[PDB]
């Protein structure tokens, strides 16, 4: 989340934290991203390991 | 030229499963929450309950491939009675103050939780520790 | 060959005799203690009821020296009830023995009855040296060497007694320059008792070798001349503590002079690894003071606060205000050469618990100092470096501290000149404090943009949705 | 006869060294080269 | 050089004596009991 302060990357791991907070475009790009992951998660979930078996 | 310096006073000695090796925990008199759990041999260097070591940790003796030690010249471990060599292997940058590192002396394995303060020159590859008593 | 006795005797099921056990003591009182003792127990189970006063006495001593409080008392209190079987030959010198131990317990618990004791004895036996001694020296502790007379009438019954003669020398040592004394008069007692007394005592040479370093360090050095003057006089203490080597290489004090006269001549690393050496082997305030100081000429400031503060804890308590002034400076100069704010905030604390505790006009200057820099320091750091909370305390120290140096030049004889105090506020509020506000506005203006980029993203993303 | 029947367990020298004796030979060594042989 | 105000002083300084108890030397430390524990028949 690159609105909220303490739900962001971390401040110490990146040069570039100062001029993060507040993007929309990148908020959009990493909603994007995190849209795509949660589509994985109900793939996998729900149509190819129905008990949830992640070893493979 | 040494890293780290305190004196300890072993609380256990566990000799367990092995005849040559045993493990020691100590706590360092001048500041407590200061732990160190260390593997020794046995037969060179023997350590009782109660004992207060002298722990020194080096990056360097000074004041690639290894030779015996010539009789003339002289290095940092003259002053000591136990020197070992080993690889720092994980730097648990953990809570607000409590920091951890794993050491392994050629699979002999020392662990020392303390202070940043205290501890934050240890982060290094390689490390030598020193034990006087 | 008494080990070899003692096994043979115990295979043979034969009465082991004690009088091996107290020669293994007595050989064991030069390397283990540990050992000595637990023979002199033997022997004692042995003798049962046949236990003499001398065991018990040096069971006593035994215990007084492993700290065994409890039991050398016991120990000691049944060589008293065993005292009535003494001969009368040797009853009085052993009841005096046994009393002098005795005070000697009660000094290390409570020093009235010591006291009380030492009278007695003194009465008994005056002339016994020990005793005075020690009843001189707890009566200049309590009147806080207000009985030089005394010392000085001691001195002149035992001239030929070392313990006499050192003891007196410590007593001018300590108070020299309160009685007025020559600074040379103890210099020349010491000399005189190496001379024609003993010149391989090592109490006389390394008073002798302080005092020379300490003529050498108060010399004034203006060519090189008079440096070669000072560094004579400090070859001549080495030589007295390297004599007292040679006499001991075990000597802490000698080697913590050699170190202490590196630290004068700048050889940091020898006068560090002394300081370490002394350290490993003995813990005083004075060894972690020194060992703060020498981290503090090695730039290792963080080792030096943590010196510092283990001399705080463990002797001073917290009290002694010269060892939060170390603290202080320690910080400071951890902040000023790693540029951290929470090293100024950790200085600035201490010099403030430390000038509540004495209100002197050093730390004042010493607290206006640690601001000016505070102040100085922030303006310097940028605005994604700094918060407004910041900029106001390190405003209102600036205006404290001004106030203070103030005060400061209005005072008789301020730590510094008040011309510079008057210059140095001055030069303070002029530009400085502007320049704080120039930084406090230039941080709203970064804080106001901050939200307004947080207030714009949220109404377009809720536009969108 | 105090004096003949007196003993101290520590000696005037060896008083810094008690239960725990530690060496400065390598110190005094390091002194002599360094201070009375200094140049 | 209007600076922070510390002074050092390095301390050496000398403990006073201890005078601690004094041992007792054992009937067997005088030579003519030696004498007569050794000549015992």
């Amino acid at each position: 989340d690159l609105m909220d302060e303490k739900n962001s990357i971390k401040p110490d791991v990146i040069e570039y934290a100062a001029d993060i907070l507040g993007d929309v475009e990148l908020q959009k790009e990493l909603n994007s991203e995190y849209e795509q992951l949660v589509s994985d998660r109900k793939f996998l979930r729900e149509i190819v390991f129905v008990n949830g078996d992640h070893n493979w | 030229s040494a890293l780290f310096d305190d004196i300890f006073t072993v609380q256990t000695v566990d000799n367990g499963r092995y005849n040559k090796v045993s493990r020691i925990i100590g706590i360092s008199t001048t500041n407590s929450a200061i732990k160190l759990t260390l593997d020794i041999n046995n037969e060179m260097f023997p350590v009782s309950q109660d004992d207060s070591l002298t722990v020194t940790l080096a990056n360097s003796l000074s004041l690639k491939s290894w030779r015996p030690p010539k009789p003339t010249d002289k290095s940092l471990a003259d002053d000591y009675d136990y020197v070992m060599f080993g690889t720092v292997y994980k730097f648990e940058e953990g809570d607000e103050d409590k920091i951890k590192v794993y050491v392994s002396f050629g699979g002999l394995l020392m662990c020392l939780e303390g202070g940043y303060k205290s501890l934050a020159s240890l982060k290094q590859d390689n490390l030598y520790i020193l034990i006087r008593r | 060959f008494l080990e070899k006795y003692v096994a043979v005797c115990q295979e043979e099921n034969y009465p082991i005799l004690p009088e091996a056990y107290l020669v293994l003591s007595r050989v064991y009182e030069n390397k283990d203690l540990n050992v000595a003792l637990d023979y002199l127990m033997k022997a004692n189970d042995i003798l049962g009821d046949k236990a003499n006063v001398y065991v018990l006495n040096n069971l006593g001593i035994y215990h007084f020296f492993r700290n065994n409080v409890s039991q050398s008392s016991d120990f000691f209190a049944q060589s008293l009830e065993a005292l009535n079987n003494v001969s009368p030959q040797n009853k009085e010198a052993l009841s005096i023995t046994l009393h002098y131990n005795k005070a000697r317990v009660e000094e290390v618990s409570n020093q009235s009855e010591a006291e009380k004791l030492y009278s007695k004895l003194m009465e008994k036996c005056p002339g016994y040296t020990s005793n005075k001694i020690r009843y001189i020296y707890l009566l200049a502790l309590k009147s806080n060497g207000n009985n030089y007379a005394d010392v000085q009438q001691l001195l002149d019954d035992f001239p030929s007694d070392l313990e006499v003669r050192s003891f007196y020398g410590w007593f001018l040592k300590r108070y020299g320059r309160k009685n007025g004394l020559k600074q040379d008069l103890e210099s020349q007692h010491h000399k005189d008792t190496l001379i024609n007394y003993d010149k391989h005592d090592c109490y006389a040479l390394l008073s002798l070798g302080n005092i020379y370093a300490t003529i050498a360090r108060e010399m004034k050095v203006t060519d090189q001349k008079q440096n070669e003057i000072k560094r004579q006089q400090y070859l001549r203490a080495a030589q007295f503590y390297h004599k007292v080597l040679s006499i001991d290489p075990k000597n802490i004090y000698a080697a913590q002079g050699i170190a202490i006269i590196f630290s004068d001549k700048e050889r940091t690393g020898l006068a560090l690894e002394i300081f370490k050496k002394v350290r490993d082997t003995v813990q005083d305030l004075g060894t972690f003071i020194n060992l703060g100081h020498c981290f503090m000429e090695a730039k290792q400031f963080g080792k030096a606060i943590e010196s510092y503060t283990i001399a705080l804890e463990k002797f001073s308590n917290g009290m002694d205000s010269k060892l939060l002034v170390l603290i202080g400076r320690a910080w400071y100069h951890r902040g000023f050469y790693e540029k951290s704010m929470d090293a100024y905030k950790k200085a600035l604390e201490v010099s403030e618990q430390a000038y509540q505790l004495s209100k002197l006009p050093a730390l004042r200057f010493n607290i206006v100092f640690i601001q000016f820099q505070i102040a100085d320091f922030v303006k310097s750091l940028p605005n994604t470096q700094r918060d407004l909370t910041t900029l106001e305390n390190a405003l209102s120290g600036l205006n404290d501290a001004i106030k203070s140096l103030l005060k400061l030049a209005e005072l008789e004889q301020p730590p510094y000149p008040s011309e510079d105090l008057k210059a140095r506020a001055t030069m303070g509020s002029n530009t400085l404090r502007n320049q704080l506000e120039r930084a406090i506005q230039d941080q709203q203006d970064y804080e106001m943009s901050i939200q307004e980029k947080l207030r714009t993203a949220r109404r377009k993303q809720q536009l969108d949705e | 006869e105090i004096a003949s029947n007196e003993r101290v367990l520590i000696d005037h020298n060896k008083v810094l060294r008690g239960l725990k004796p530690k060496d400065f030979s390598s110190v005094a060594k390091d002194c002599e080269l360094r201070i009375l042989k200094e140049k | 050089r209007q600076d922070y105000i510390a002074k050092v002083r390095y301390q050496n300084d000398l403990p006073a004596p201890p005078c601690p108890p004094k041992l007792l030397k054992y009937e067997i430390e005088k030579e003519a009991p030696q004498k007569e524990f050794l000549k015992d028949s």
